[PDB]
């Protein structure tokens, strides 16, 4: 019957490897790099576009940077289909916290969720994975800003400073170098364009290149604030780090 | 207002002895004022040296006896024909009749 | 549904499925599990090519699944979340039913029965991951330790070791480790724990993880620190 | 070859392999006779051990009062199929109050048995069947084959060397279809029959199964001692 | 290539090949005919005697659809008992929605339609039967004959089996010398001969004849095994004519 | 079953619930404890319909343990209320509705308050400085609308209770055996074993 | 590849054969009915010598009157026990009465088969049946993944299990004492295993009429081990 | 290469299952013809018994879908009756839900929205035919559509299918291109049927007897075909021109 | 029966591709040319009606589609996919939208449905990917005019003004010479006229030409007066005359 057209999504190779998650993280690796990096008093996001054109719309343009709530953002390097379907069961799933318990969504808990969805793709069902990595940037009330990546086995873990898609191995080389515990946001923020700038496959970062946001402290007292930068923006800070 | 029930009359009488048993009835079966008929069985040899009556709703009665005789069939075919002591039987009777718990066969039932 | 057998025999008795989870937990960061005279030491290599990480949200590989008994494991990490889970509600329905907390094994046939479901079900691959299942039972002072594995056999262990590299410190677990003379301390028990990761970790930083375990619901985590006191006392006392 | 993956699928010559495969079981299982007169149907079965400490295997089994059968493959396929037929058995006496024709029961084992060579996932059983019974139209002795092809004789035998048994049956019948009203020369005349499939080993008092169903006679098996006249 | 390992695959020529594989099993069975009448169709089979062992007159090939449908077919006897067994379920839908018994032109769309339902999918296999069916309906005789693509057609005259080409000519020339009309009699007579004919091809063992007619003035449109008399009647008819 | 109390005072909940089982014309039990504890601050007293009261309390604990387990964390007494208040909310229009009233005291330690909130059966929920459920509510609110002072000690929440326990005790008609008295405040919860 | 429930050109089901072949890598079990009582033996085999050997659970009870040995991929066999108490238990609900040993046996065999693309696969696990009923006497069944089941006076499984069972042709009859069985059984597995046999890699139960299904202390073995290496001894 | 079995993209793009469905189109080596009057749409489609003990009446590929919608396939005849006994569901249960006579370019969509579907999903097979349905439409008048296995269709002028189709179509072609107009300027559905008749043996060549035809014929609210007779009569009427 | 693919037939390849996406986009290259610009004022939509045969009348198949009385479609790759992804856009449109808030979605939250329909294609059991590009063209209150690119992937790319199929790569390099932020409507269909003439060698008139505008609110084409604020379809498909008229002016 049908058994003949079956590729079996969700078998080990002979080593002890999901196939379908490795080929997925081999696409991930070709997509623009998407950075993440945590200070004292917020979090800055960061990712390049991939090659664009001329007549593209970015001011309405999203491919990089969504909001899951008012205190979540996420970072994407993959499809970003795939990425949409998992973004809108996050959103979901934030309020159904919220209209539970009448408390914020803390960010591990919505992080599990989303790569527990992504982990049972690779384990029952016969489909094929998401080809999506995140990187979480969020606030709550227990540990403050944190950063946090999940890729198509739904594996996640925490960090000060990482990178997804195109070249992380030489951006968190990088990251690695000029990070520092003490570092500020704003500090971060030229971290963040600089590592990009070295990184890159294009000729030369331009603001019509990026997507960039930040999470912070910034407002009236002991709350939070999510910032999507504008193009005119991101054509602002990069003058302003001296980049172009 | 359908009434799932009725009531056939008739009474059984079972006495056990040292070395045996006997099971009684009245063979009359009636509705209301009148007599369906003057000679009705209501005691059954079911196999395996026990005797059944099921006495009340006949319809319920009949059921009963059907369903026990059936059992006594598959306890022979699933237990390489063993025979089915009457200990058993009263034991299997009970399932027989809890599992209608919530709408029962409406008989007094003797072995 | 997807139905397929995905688990099946070949022609040598084999399942295949079932072999290729456990070279999953082969290329695992090594666990090791010890037993004192009164409390269990849960030990883990976390790799050393992970800085830049944040330590204070990064999943921990030791897990309480009731308040007196803990879980850790080598092999696939988002497998082992679900495991983890099943057996966090398991012990809190044992609790209500049974109005007791589980045994260590109790919940060690549990999650060993979860496991070996998955690999004679359709449509479903095994768990790439075995378990070091530890603590004491209610009222009871007696040390517990099992190990699971892909298949769902479990068994219990004086001291035992899992992961990659395991070979190397089952072998020094295997000549240090005295039946008729089981470490009589939680210090002596961590050091011994400790000593056994160093054959095989490369930094006493915060490469190694340490969980002990006491009796009636007393687990706490070590801290840098206190893990890093252990290694320097070690390096030291191998000067001849 | 490339077209006996599973029972779905014909081969280029009309072929079912899976079906054939299934057949081929029914031809290394002990062999087991079965043949009638107008007032008696009788089976006899060889039965096979596993070694010297272990019992020997049940070919035949009771389906009602008035119908049994015989076996030969697959065992648990034979347990599969004799309890379907029990039930069909027992639907017909609950319901009609009838005694299931065998003749029925021949073909509801023919549409059951058939399903499972047309459907993906499915496998054909792996069994062969003798089914004996004495009903309103007197006695009768069908074939069954997993194909679905149920056949009425007067006699028969399946299993590994049955061809002796069959040969011998088909000289015999005019004397045998007349063993009427005397049961106790029907079955040597059956056991005669099932001689003819032995090479090496002979018939012993634990090897020999036999059954019987008639005009006042209830199925009913004889093994251990009570086939010891027949030896 | 592999385009016929798989049901409903397509080949680059059209085809289905499983189909065509289901038709070798068709032509490998025995032969069965129908002939069409004046007011009525007769059915007739070749069931070889594989032994003497086989009880005779027992076991019945030709199976009866209601009341006025009679249907016959070579290839896997299972499968034909499968498709008989579907038509009684559509028959017995039909007539309980509209009272009248099911006309066969209905009854031939109703197999038709569930045979053709089996070549859609990879998860089935074709029907390996050609079935040849018919009966009385308020229009008068019909005779059809049904193929394993689902593929059928009304019929004067209908043969298949392994003995299907000799039957085919031997009906051509009833068509010819009986052009105003054929009786229900003379057809049960010619049914015996022309099995006769086709056993030719199949002369390694003997046979047993069977027999059956719907006939409005012979039977009252209901389908009937023909047998006793009648049958030696025409048992004798066949053997005169083949010497 | 009868009659369940709650006042939150400067630095603490208290709890106080009837101790008698009353089945027909017996009191089968008179040191029955109404409450569960939910977590290390939290406490829980109910009262309602036989079975469905400890089933669903039960049930709660269950749950909340289970949250306390998987995060390394207790919920705030907010949250645990919006949790038991939505199950009451989704169980009211259930095919069998959990017929169970209760109070939840307990300690928030993030923000150093205690707090008490009252649900009814059918999801109603409200935090007050005192509260209570059935007809005990119709004569303590007087005696605690006048006697009750926000900035007060636990010593003088307990006399404020006697109060209530003795207007009770005077012109209830039923003989609910006496109260067994729980405390929540910032070192967890523990019983007033002399009331 | 090929479907679960393919039968071979020989008319063999693949998949049952090949669970056959793990079953033939399994640990050692021996069974030996007798006229006292049925005796049930096991190598445990401890992977490293740091498993506690006592948390090796091989033999098992299926009700007072039925005990049970396995061998093969032994973490297959906890539903098939599992499934035996159950209609163990369940009998008694519906009768009033102990369970006969082959029902009980029939019971666990209808399982063996209901794979397919019901589970992904047959066991990996062959079961010594050992019991005690009223009408039958004490019993010994072999349970197979092929869902068939022989009764048999003596019985090995196993790796060991061509070499054992031709001892056990030899050595068993009718009237064998309980103790001539155990020392038996002890004697077999002694031969079979590789390492020396002692009370921490071997293990005894049995099932009596009287006291029902019992697994035997490690120092009630230890004695009966002695007792061998000292008849043996003795010519 | 088993893209080439199911309907999945081939490396260009192709679905290959969906190209040898259009080659099952031409077994029965029949060509068919719908032209448009100003009254009434008219079908005609070639019959061929070859063997003598078929019974001709029974062999047709022209289908009655409603009252006033006829259909003519090309191609085998089981997925032919498949494609009819679905387009007679589809065409009742619309006039049961919606009150009004389902359209014929409303079935072709729907019977194109199925096949579209069989081109989709792996488990379904397209079937072999092309459809032409006819009628004369209340609100667009006489009305063709034809539907195929990719579940392609658009509306007709005129059209033709089968093996020889290319012949019909150039033939149709240049009288179009004569007339300047969108159909047969006719009053009466038989001199439509005549011009039908006229240009097919024009354009393959061929002379028909009245049992080498089949005709179906549409008019405002009924769809009918002709028996063998009325045929006769439609032939003599040519042969006097 | 039972549809037993209840796998994926899209899946990852050793690369990272996933092939039938791949493939989907080479139907969607071998697909007639389609485009769509933006203008201050409003949106233009255009594609070449290659019509199959001359005997076809080509008037009752459109590749324009209206989805919403403000909200345009059109394709380049498989016709039939095309149809049957436009019928469940327009019903997604009531049922995940209208039937909740009472009023029409706007042009980015409906592009997102149609996009989350064909990922659904590229991962669900048993199904291939769909066979197409969209072009999808609106106006709503709160956002303006947009134009947005939707592949078989279920990715979607808003656009100043692009193009899709056969000769793809040289109409966006024609009309990025071409294009500003100060178009004016009638200067983009000018454009969308002088971009398509490039990809036709044939007849290039009102009647080989289909295209469409989102605009003013036509009040004419509401076919009710009296609810003042019910201003009228911002859709509107160009005749065949309006487009010879402008093809004078070309
Ligand atoms: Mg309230
Ligand atoms: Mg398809």
């Amino acid at each position: 019957g049908s058994r003949r057209y079956d590729s079996r999504t969700t078998i080990f190779s002979p080593e002890g490897r999901l196939y379908q998650v490795e080929y997925a993280l081999e696409s991930i690796s070709h997509a623009g790099t998407a950075i993440g990096i945590m200070a004292s008093d917020g979090i800055v996001l960061a990712a390049e576009r991939k090659v664009t054109s001329t007549l593209l719309e970015q001011d309405t343009s999203t491919e990089k940077l969504y909001k899951l709530n008012d205190k979540i953002a996420v970072a994407v390097a993959g499809l970003t289909a795939d990425a949409e379907i998992l973004i809108n069961t996050a959103r979901i799933h934030a309020q159904n916290y919220l209209k539970t318990y009448n408390e914020d969504i803390p960010v591990e808990i919505l992080v599990r969720r989303l790569s527990d969805i992504k982990q049972g793709y690779t384990q029952h069902g016969g489909l094929r994975p998401f080809g999506v990595s995140f990187i979480y940037a969020g606030y709550d009330d227990r540990y403050g800003y944190q950063l946090y990546t999940s890729n198509p086995s739904g594996n996640y873990t925490g960090w000060k400073a990482i990178s997804v898609g195109a070249n992380t191995s030489a951006a968190q080389t990088l990251l690695q170098m000029d990070y520092k515990d003490d570092m500020k946001v704003d500090d971060a923020i030229e971290l963040a364009l600089k590592t990009l700038s070295k990184t890159t496959d294009s000729s030369a970062l331009t603001y019509d290149r990026l997507e960039f946001a930040t999470i912070r402290k910034g407002a009236n007292d002991g709350e939070v604030y999510q910032k999507i930068f504008k193009p005119q923006e991101i054509k602002d800070i990069l003058v302003k780090t001296g980049i172009t | 207002q359908f009434n799932p029930y009725g009531d056939n009359g008739g009474t059984i009488l079972g006495i056990a002895g040292e070395d045996f048993a006997v099971l009684a009835g009245d063979t009359r079966n009636i509705t209301d004022y009148s007599i369906n008929s003057r000679y009705e069985p209501k005691v059954f040899d079911c196999g395996d040296n026990i005797v059944m009556s099921a006495n009340g709703f006949a319809a319920d009665g009949d059921a009963l006896v059907k369903r026990f005789k059936n059992s006594v069939k598959w306890y022979h075919f699933d237990h390489n024909d063993k025979k089915l002591s009457i200990n058993s039987a009263a034991r299997n009777i009970q399932h027989l009749l809890y599992g209608k718990r919530f709408f029962p066969y409406y008989v007094h039932t003797i072995i | 549904g997807y139905d397929r057998a995905l688990s099946i025999f070949s022609p040598d008795g084999h399942i295949f499925q079932v072999e290729y989870a456990l070279e999953a937990v082969k290329r695992g960061t090594c666990a090791v599990g010890v037993k004192g005279k009164n409390c269990v030491v849960l030990g883990c290599e976390r790799r050393s090519t992970l800085k830049l990480q944040d330590t204070r949200i990064t999943p921990s590989k030791v897990s309480k699944i009731d308040s007196h008994v803990v879980l850790s494991f080598s092999g696939l990490n988002a497998d082992s979340r679900i495991l983890i889970e099943k057996a966090r509600v398991e012990a809190q329905s044992h609790r209500l039913t049974l109005e007791d907390p589980v045994t260590v094994e109790y919940l060690t046939r549990y999650v060993a029965g979860v496991q070996q479901r998955y690999t004679q079900s359709g449509g479903v691959r095994p768990f790439g991951v075995s378990t070091l299942i530890a603590g004491f039972d209610p009222r009871d002072d007696e040390p517990k330790l099992y190990q699971t594995e892909p298949s769902g056999i479990y068994s219990s262990w004086s001291a035992q070791t899992i992961g990659r590299n395991s070979k190397t410190v089952r072998e020094f677990l295997e000549k240090n480790y005295d039946r008729k003379e089981p470490p009589a301390t939680v210090e002596e028990c961590v050091k011994l724990t400790v000593r056994s990761l160093l054959e095989v970790v490369q930094t006493g930083a915060k490469n190694i993880e340490i969980t002990v375990v006491k009796p009636d619901s007393d687990i706490v985590a070590l801290s840098s620190e206190e893990i890093n006191q252990y290694v320097t006392q070690i390096e030291q006392e191998k000067q001849e | 070859n490339n077209y006996d993956g599973d029972t779905v699928t014909f081969s280029p010559t009309g072929r079912l392999f899976q079906v054939e495969y299934a057949l081929e079981a029914i031809k290394q299982g002990s062999v087991t006779v079965g043949l009638r007169s107008n007032t008696h149907a009788v089976l006899v079965a060889l039965k096979r051990n596993a070694d010297e400490l272990s019992s020997y295997q049940k070919k035949i089994i009771k389906c009602d009062e008035h119908m049994g059968l015989s076996l030969a493959g697959l065992a648990p396929d034979a347990r599969v199929l004799s309890n379907y037929l029990r039930q069909q058995c027992n639907y017909s006496s609950l319901v009609f109050n009838r005694k299931l024709a065998v003749e029925r029961a021949g073909h509801l084992l023919c549409d059951k048995a058939q399903k499972n060579t047309q459907s993906y996932g499915g496998r054909p059983y792996g069994v062969g069947l003798l089914i004996i019974g004495y009903d309103k139209s007197g006695a009768h002795l069908l074939e069954f084959q997993p194909s679905g092809n149920v056949t009425e004789l007067y006699g028969t035998a399946i299993g590994a060397r049955s061809q002796g048994a069959k040969t011998y049956l088909e000289r015999t019948l005019d004397t045998f279809i007349k063993i009427d009203g005397n049961p106790d020369e029907l079955i040597k005349a059956g056991v005669e029959a099932i001689s003819q499939s032995l090479r090496d080993e002979s018939l012993t008092v634990d090897n020999l199964s036999i059954a019987i169903v008639g005009k006042d006679t209830p199925f009913t098996i004889y093994d251990g001692e009570a086939v010891a006249k027949y030896i | 290539t592999g385009y016929d390992l798989s049901n409903s695959v397509f080949s680059p020529d059209g085809r289905n090949f499983q189909v065509e594989y289901a038709v070798k099993a068709v032509e490998n069975g025995t032969t069965s005919i129908g002939i069409k009448c004046n007011d009525g169709v007769v059915f007739a089979v070749e069931k070889l005697i594989t032994s003497k062992l086989l009880v005779p007159q027992k076991n019945v090939k030709i199976q009866v659809v209601d009341r006025h449908i009679g249907c016959v077919y070579s290839g896997l006897i299972p499968d034909g008992r499968h498709l008989v067994n579907r038509g009684r379920e559509e028959a017995a839908s039909f007539k309980k929605l509209y009272k009248t018994p099911i006309p066969i032109p209905a009854f031939a769309d109703r197999l038709g339609q569930y045979v053709q339902a089996h070549t859609l999918y990879n998860s089935v296999r074709p029907f390996g039967v050609s079935t040849i069916f018919g009966g009385v309906d308020k229009n008068g005789a019909h005779l059809y004959m049904l193929e394993p693509s689902g593929s059928y057609w009304g019929y004067k005259g209908a043969a298949t089996g392994k003995g299907r080409q000799s039957a085919k000519a031997e009906l051509e020339k009833l068509v010819d010398h009986h052009p105003e009309g054929l009786s229900a009699r003379e057809a049960v007579k010619q049914a015996a001969k022309i099995i006769y004919l086709a056993h030719e091809d199949n002369k390694e063992k003997d046979f047993e004849l069977e027999i059956s007619w719907c006939s409005l003035s012979e039977t009252n449109g209901l389908h009937k095994f023909v047998k006793g008399d009648l049958l030696q009647e025409a048992i004798d008819f066949a053997q005169k004519e083949i010497n | 079953m009868d009659i369940i109390l709650g006042i939150r005072v400067q630095d603490s909940v208290i709890l106080a619930s009837s101790k008698a089982v009353t089945r027909g014309i017996s009191v089968l039990k008179d040191s029955d404890d109404k409450t569960r504890q939910l977590s290390p601050h939290t406490l829980m007293s109910f009262a309602g319909e036989a079975g469905d009261t400890v089933q669903f309390a039960e049930y709660i604990q269950a749950n909340i343990q289970l949250y306390s387990i998987r995060e390394d964390y207790e919920l705030s007494p907010q949250a645990v209320s919006s949790f038991v208040r939505q199950e009451l909310a989704k169980s009211i229009r259930s095919r069998r509705p959990y017929q169970v009233n209760v109070l939840i005291g307990g300690y928030d330690k993030k923000k150093n308050k205690p707090e008490l909130y009252q649900i009814d059966y059918l999801g109603t929920k409200v935090e007050l400085p005192y509260g209570a459920h059935g007809y005990s509510g119709f004569y303590t609110f007087s005696l605690l609308d006048h006697h009750y002072r926000p900035d007060m000690t636990t010593e003088e929440g307990l006399d404020l209770l006697k109060l209530c326990v003795q207007e009770l005790e005077k012109r209830m008609p039923m003989d609910f055996k006496g109260v067994i008295v729980k405390i929540v405040d910032k070192d967890g919860i523990r019983q007033v074993d002399d009331f | 590849d090929r479907g679960v429930s393919t039968f071979s050109p020989e008319g063999r089901l693949f998949q049952v054969e090949y669970s056959l072949e793990a079953i033939k890598l399994g640990s050692t079990a021996i069974g030996i009915a007798t006229k006292e009582g049925v005796v049930l033996g096991v190598e445990k085999r401890a992977t490293s010598p740091l498993l506690e050997s006592d948390s090796i659970e091989k033999i098992v009870e299926i009700d007072r009157h039925i005990g049970c040995a396995m061998s093969g991929l032994t973490a297959d066999a906890r539903s098939m026990i599992e499934h035996a108490r159950t209609a163990a238990v369940t009998h008694n609900l519906y009768y009033d009465e102990d369970i006969n040993v082959e029902s009980l046996t029939q019971s666990v065999c209808d399982l063996a088969l209901r794979f397919g693309e019901l589970m992904s696969r047959p066991f990996g696990v062959a079961l010594l049946i050992a019991g005690h009923d009223a009408d039958d006497g004490y019993q010994l069944f072999h349970a197979e993944p092929s869902g068939t089941f022989y009764r048999y006076n003596a019985k090995a499984i196993g790796s060991g299990s061509e070499g054992a069972q031709a001892e056990l042709l030899n050595e068993w009859h009718s009237s064998l004492t309980l103790k001539e069985a155990e020392l038996l059984v002890l004697k077999i597995l002694k031969q079979v295993m590789e390492e020396k046999l002692d009370e921490n890699n071997a293990q005894l139960s049995c099932i009596t009429k009287q006291d029902g299904f019992k697994i035997y202390d490690n120092e009630k073995t230890a004695e009966l081990i002695k007792e061998l290496k000292e008849k043996e001894a003795a010519e | 290469g088993y893209d080439r079995h199911i309907t999945i993209f081939s490396p260009e793009g192709r679905l290959y299952q969906v190209e040898y469905a259009f080659k099952a189109t031409n077994q029965t080596n029949i060509n068919s013809l719908a032209v448009r009057g100003k009254d009434c749409t008219v079908v005609i489609s070639q019959k061929k018994v070859p063997d003598k003990l078929l019974d001709p009446t029974t062999v047709s590929y022209i289908f009655c879908i409603s009252r006033t919608i006829g259909m003519v396939v090309n191609g085998p005849i089981p997925d032919a009756r498949n494609a009819a006994l679905r387009a007679k569901a589809e065409a009742a249960e619309f006039r049961y839900k919606y009150g009004y006579d389902m359209p014929c370019d409303v079935l072709a969509k729907r019977m194109a929205n199925l096949s579209q579907i069989y081109t989709q999903r792996a488990y379904m097979r397209p079937l072999g035919v092309i459809l032409t349905f006819v009628s004369v439409d209340e609100e667009l008048g006489p009305s063709i559509y034809k539907t195929d296995p990719a579940g392609y269709y658009v509306g007709y002028k005129a059209t033709a299918t089968g093996p020889k189709q290319q012949e019909i179509t150039t033939n149709l072609e240049n009288h179009f291109k004569k007339s300047k107009i969108d159909h047969i300027n006719e009053e009466s559905w038989e001199k439509v049927v005549e011009f039908a008749i006229t240009h097919m043996i024009d354009a393959l060549g061929t002379e028909f007897s009245k049992n080498d035809l089949e005709v179906g014929v549409a008019t405002k609210d009924k769809f009918f075909t002709l028996s063998a007779e009325n045929i006769e009569e439609r032939l003599v009427a040519i042969a006097e021109q | 029966m039972t549809d037993r693919y209840s796998f994926s037939l899209t899946t990852f390849s050793p690369s990272g591709k996933l092939g039938q996406i791949d493939y989907a986009l080479t139907a969607v290259k071998q697909g007639v040319t389609s485009l769509g610009i933006k203008a201050t004022n409003g949106v233009v939509i255009a594609t070449e009606k290659k019509s199959s045969s001359p005997l076809a009348m080509s008037e009752t198949l459109s590749k324009v589609s209206l989805l919403t009385p403000d909200i345009g479609a059109v394709y380049s790759g498989m016709g039939p996919d095309y149809r049957v992804l436009v019928d469940k856009s327009r019903k997604v449109a009531h049922t995940s939208y209208k039937r909740i808030y009472g009023e029409y979605p706007p042009t980015k939250l409906l592009v997102s449905e149609v996009a989350k329909i064909m990922q659904e294609a590229t991962q669900s059991g048993g199904v291939r990917p769909f066979g197409v590009s969209l072009l999808i063209a609106g106006h709503d209150e709160f956002n303006g005019f947009s134009l947005y690119q939707v592949d078989p992937s279920g990715s979607y790319f808003p656009w100043k003004a692009t193009a899709i199929g056969k000769g793809s790569v040289a109409a966006k390099t024609f009309l990025e010479k071409r294009w500003n932020d100060e178009l004016e409507l009638e200067d983009a269909i000018h454009i969308a006229l002088l971009t398509l003439k490039e990809s036709v060698e044939g007849e290039f008139n009102g009647d080989t030409i289909e295209l469409a505008i989102i605009g003013d609110e036509n009040p004419d084409l509401l076919g009710y007066t009296g609810i003042p604020t019910d201003k009228g379809p911002r859709f509107r498909k160009l005749t065949s005359q309006e487009i010879n008229d402008r093809l004078e002016a070309l």
